């Protein structure tokens, strides 16, 4: 039924029994280069199975005060096993993703959790310098990041902390929340779905291009209703985000990339 | 050469024309097209997707995310609105900030009929019936469920599917309608009523919300491209 | 800050936001890289794709 | 090297030229190699919203339960 | 660009079919028309959608730079080619994460005595040189780059009609990118922090390169300014990944934010 | 006569134009050709012509001819580079002087593969083996063998042919590569080791040369013609 | 005495005319007896670079020995 | 098989690691290796199978 799924990628399956059908992207499932689109001329590799799999990003908890939660792709996935070994080995990368979002509480539970898909996530900064925000704060791996009520610029001269400042009714970018349903979606309305899948095809106006250097897709949760329970004022249900690359290939082939961190 | 005589309208630059001209980088090799997921061909597709509707513009709520939340609770049935509103999609606080308002704002004249979605996000263990109405204008604006009634109404029994559509239809008398707060073209009264009211069992949270969406119907068009006042620049 | 290949310079801008420029360079080291000369050519949206030599 | 269109007549004339004949066709020729040179046609075509409107992998019917 | 479906007469139901419920959480929008909630008669439909296709929105064109000269370094200006100076273009172009289109450029110049009483010159004729990202820059009104040998130059002469040229696709990608969630350099472990250190969503430093304006007669001891608006126009449009619109005022090439953060009014919510 | 409409545009003079106009000398008794040897069709068949690399510019060798040459020795193995290059062939100070950095630097985009050719000029009693690598942009250039010889690479026998070329391949994410030096276009490393060591024998030259040459290959091309900053005019 | 060319389409407009009829040809037309008036057609061929690359009067094989 | 009661909901991720690294201590390591995400509801038991992956062929 449009409730009951499995999905099986590699040496990993996930189950559910309360989805709401799943999305795919613009319609497009991932793909791989055709000779006819293909750029860089040397063979590529495609790790397969040791890449393509769900790879579990902590888990984050949902509480009556969160504003929402962000992620960007590749790079929360930069450190998973061999799918990180051969981002870093090689110059450039392609790759699509199926995104499972998991959130089960109970029948006397409340809430909706926004779940959008982004090309091109671009994200406000905090200070008056355009377009300040370091690599760094831009790429913080599988913990992501987080939605604020509010504008806060950052005014410490000496130490700026060239960060963002993503408010949560702005869409983390000067454009309204309410018209992010133009972007691939899915709703976890408690007392409807555990869960949201999407499936992301390759997005870029390039065939391939520098994992490191680019993040071609965001993926956005924002709580739409917040979440309440019987009385309990107290209340908090972790909401775990699992992630399978799809359709890896890799060209330009060297020594590894080390980023620099913190 | 070959004679020729000059019309009024010569040596002049419409800003809307459609003329060739030379080109400045001749025999440039240019990059072939790729197959990119998403494309757009109409505007109007844009319109036809569902986008939330910013519905509690209270001042403690308005540009908060608050003000993307309605409210409902299991008090006794009432017959006053739960909510109200003016068919002007285009200028109404309300909907003139939605995709369909926002891409209204960059034409003159609208014409097709819309849809309004609700989702209830209380829990699994509420129930209730609610009234969603329509009132083509001309008459007083619908206060009381027994006036709502009278019009375009459907009648939402919440449940398993959580979301209720109700389609405004295009009733006008114009052939198309102004993108501005004219009584002329004025499009009616859309609102909200309890049919019964919500009830839950204990242990359940007795005030939950609920979300609007609005989208364009297939027979929806606008016209006359005009520049949006959503957009300015100082200095 | 995007060093063009000489391996032995230092920049020193508030750069990566903007101020804009009076910035300063140095060329250590430590040989004769001598001269001949050098130019500081800068960019802008009025008239400015200009400098001097 | 000449393209005729025909138009799509608004406002009519008490003319049967306002009808029929070349009269309600357009005459377009290019005079420059480069496609850049080009004017706009204009005769563009419409498409399927539903990459937008419905990314759903399990195609559902509106009268059917979506949640099923 | 075309036709609108008919509206087919609908009579009474009374069936277990009912396309008024959905559940929105599973992405996607009810495709209702009037007739599955109401009784609709029949419509022969004649609206189209002809003026809202992609290429007619952007048909027209807009005001994107205003370059100026004062021929009494003044006597030349150097404009970085963009979209971004100006508001109204930019927002329209942003309702779309790529385009792919060719460009027609209108000039329309304007020019003035400072002084209402003094000074006096014959018509000026104009040089608007495009220089290619590499092609060196002009230092002085009259140097040698002005010979254009390469560079494509438009001479126009003071009165005559708006100049006018087009430009094909020029992107080094195939699509080009109205935002870019990316750096074009990653600082790599070890380096200074004033290494490997870039600008956030920007590419090349140099894009597109720039325009080199400057008024060709030889300047007399007279005040005079000249002003070009630069108008650009996206002809043979295609774009991809639609993207909501801008609310909040612009506050640089970036996506930031300052100023304007609360763009809706109060109203009441049960208040028509 | 004919009505006519002037568009914007007229009365101009686009550098980059291409028409017809009055000849001045009619009918001028033309020198008809001859079969000249030599003939040119395109810019790129030029590029596609070996020619030498000045890659040692250091201050005592620039800018005479011992900036071609590249001396090596008979010394005990090391994992140090003999020489480091960047793959930007139109800006590198090593790239930018030869034939294909002539031609790159009157256009704005080069896409393409290129190939590096060298050649021993040691006695033929010497001997050795070389190391000639290419790493793509992105990670930390390579400073010793053993990273040189993680990414593309070709190991070079010295004997009766003389010369080794190492292809560099086309491996971008852009369609096209700027003429400049921009980080987002940046194309990587080229660098050369000593993979065993140069062996000769007594009453032999320990200390030898080698001459590097660049041209482009089959699938190279260049795009938007533009002005040389390797000439100027002063007055 | 009209002459009817074809263009490189580059960016294509949501047409069909944008992919074929008279809307992607181009029309040319000479006005002057002297061939010097002409404009350039710009339609210019390409050839073998072997007389540079190559100038060898015993032909080798790349995969073959240089010296033998 | 889950024995709770019917108002009880949950997520449980099951794991297989073939031998030679070290044997998982938290979600982190064990969602590298074989895994079964199992969700709880009318289904009540969930099966992760274990599959031959050896180097001998018997053990
Ligand atoms: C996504 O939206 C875009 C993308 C690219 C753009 O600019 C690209 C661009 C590149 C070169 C030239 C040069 O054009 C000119 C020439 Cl050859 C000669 C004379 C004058 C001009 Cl003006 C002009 C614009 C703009 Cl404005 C918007």
């Amino acid at each position: 039924s449009v409730r009951v799924m499995q999905l099986t990628l590699g040496n990993s399956t996930i189950t559910t029994q309360e989805a709401a059908n799943s999305v795919v992207a613009y319609g497009r499932w991932p793909e791989y280069i055709k000779d006819s689109e293909a750029n860089p001329v040397d063979q590529p590799t495609e790790p397969d199975v040791a890449a393509c799999r769900f790879y579990t990003l902590d888990t984050v908890t949902w509480r009556k005060e969160s504003r929402g939660w962000w992620w960007k792709l590749p790079d929360a996935l930069k450190d998973m096993g061999l799918f990180g070994q051969n981002m870093f080995y090689h110059y450039l990368g392609r790759a699509g993703y199926t995104v499972h979002v998991q959130c089960n509480a109970s029948k006397f539970h409340q809430g909706a959790l926004g779940v959008f898909a982004v090309p091109e996530m671009c994200l406000a900064g905090d200070s008056t310098t355009h377009m300040f925000t370091k690599y760094e704060n831009a790429n913080p791996g599988e913990k992501g990041g987080e939605f604020k009520g509010s504008f806060t610029l950052d005014t410490n001269a000496t130490n700026p902390a060239r960060n963002f400042c993503p408010v949560d009714y702005l869409f983390g970018s000067g454009v309204l929340a309410g018209n992010a349903f133009v972007y691939p979606h899915q709703i976890i309305n408690l007392r409807t779905n555990n869960c949201a899948t999407l499936v992301l095809p390759y997005v870029n106006s390039l065939s391939i291009d520098s994992m490191t250097k680019h993040n071609n897709w965001g993926i956005a949760i924002l709580p739409l209703a917040p979440l309440d329970f019987a009385t309990e004022s107290s209340t908090e249900i972790p909401i775990t985000l699992t992630i399978a690359p799809m359709c890896c290939e890799f060209n330009g082939l060297r020594n590894i990339t080390v980023p620099r961190t913190q | 050469g070959l004679p020729v005589l000059n019309t009024p309208g010569s040596n002049q630059y419409l800003t809307a024309d459609n003329y060739q001209s030379p080109c400045a980088i001749p025999e440039f090799d240019v990059t072939p097209p790729i197959d990119i997921p998403g494309e757009v061909r109409n505007m109007m597709e844009l319109a036809e997707i569902d986008t939330m509707i910013p519905l509690n513009l209270t001042n403690q709520r308005k540009n908060t995310m608050d003000m993307y939340r309605v409210e409902l609770n299991d008090a006794a049935h009432s017959d006053t609105p739960i909510l109200c509103l003016s068919l002007s999609p285009a200028s109404d606080p309300r909907l003139a900030h939605t995709m369909l308002g926002e891409i209204l704002n960059y034409y003159t004249h609208w014409a097709g009929s819309l849809k309004f979605t609700f989702l209830f996000c209380g829990s699994m263990m509420a129930t209730g019936k609610l009234l969603v109405s329509y009132a083509p204008p001309g008459a007083e604006a619908p206060k009381s469920r027994k006036e709502a009634m009278l019009g375009t109404h459907v009648i939402w029994d919440i449940g398993l599917q959580s979301s209720c559509t109700m389609v405004v239809p295009w009733i006008s008398n114009t052939t198309y309608r102004q993108t501005i707060n004219d009584s002329f073209t004025e499009g009616g009264y859309i609102s909200m009523f309890y049919q019964t009211r919500v009830v839950v069992p204990l242990s359940t949270p007795r005030k939950m919300d609920i979300l609007g969406f609005v989208s364009a119907c297939n027979d929806f068009s606008v016209r006359l491209l005009r520049d949006t006042t959503h957009i300015s620049q100082e200095a | 800050p995007s060093y063009s290949e000489s391996k032995r310079l230092e920049f020193v801008a508030a750069r990566l936001g903007a101020e804009l420029r009076d910035a300063s360079l140095r060329m250590f080291g430590l040989r004769v890289e001598d001269e001949g000369s050098y130019t500081c050519l800068f960019v802008t949206f009025p008239q400015g794709s200009r400098s001097v030599d | 090297g000449a393209q005729v269109s025909s138009q799509k007549v608004g406002a009519h004339e008490n003319s049967n030229r306002a009808y029929g004949g070349s009269t309600i066709n357009y005459t377009t020729i290019n005079y420059y190699r480069d496609s850049a040179s080009n004017a706009a046609s204009k005769q563009d075509f419409a498409q399927d919203p539903s990459k937008f409107t419905e990314p759903i992998k399990d195609v559902l019917i509106k009268t059917a339960p979506t949640l099923n | 660009a075309n036709n609108l479906p008919d509206t087919q007469s609908s009579g009474p139901a009374h069936s277990k079919e009912t396309p008024a419920l959905t559940a929105v959480e599973t992405g996607a929008t009810n495709p209702l028309v009037p007739s599955d909630t109401v009784q609709t008669r029949h419509v022969i439909q004649k609206r189209t959608r002809s003026e809202s296709t992609v290429e007619s929105f952007f048909a027209r064109g807009a005001c994107v730079a205003i370059i100026e000269v004062d021929n009494d370094s003044k006597l030349f200006s150097v404009w970085k080619i963009t979209y971004k100076d100006t508001v109204q273009l930019r927002r329209k172009l942003e309702f779309f994460t790529y385009s792919r289109f060719d460009m027609e450029f209108t000039f329309v110049v304007t020019s003035n005595y400072t002084d209402a009483n003094n000074g006096h010159a014959l018509n000026q004729v104009y040089q608007i040189m495009y220089i290619p990202p590499g092609a060196p820059i002009p230092g002085k009104w009259n140097d040698y780059t002005w010979q254009t040998s390469s560079n494509p130059s438009v001479f126009y002469t003071y009165g005559a009609p708006p100049a006018r040229i087009s430009v094909p696709y020029v992107g080094i990608a195939n699509a080009y990118s109205h935002f870019y969630d990316g750096f074009a350099k990653v600082p790599l472990a070890g380096q200074a922090s004033t290494e490997g250190d870039s600008l956030y969503g920007a590419a090349s430093l140099n894009d597109f390169g720039s325009l080199a304006v400057r008024v060709v007669n030889d300047h007399n001891p007279t005040k005079l300014t000249s002003k070009i608006r630069v108008y650009m126009k996206p002809k043979h449009v295609r774009v991809w990944c639609p993207r909501p619109p801008r609310a909040v005022p612009y506050y640089g090439p970036g996506v930031d934010y300052k100023d304007g953060l609360a763009p809706l009014p109060g109203k009441g919510l049960t208040t028509y």
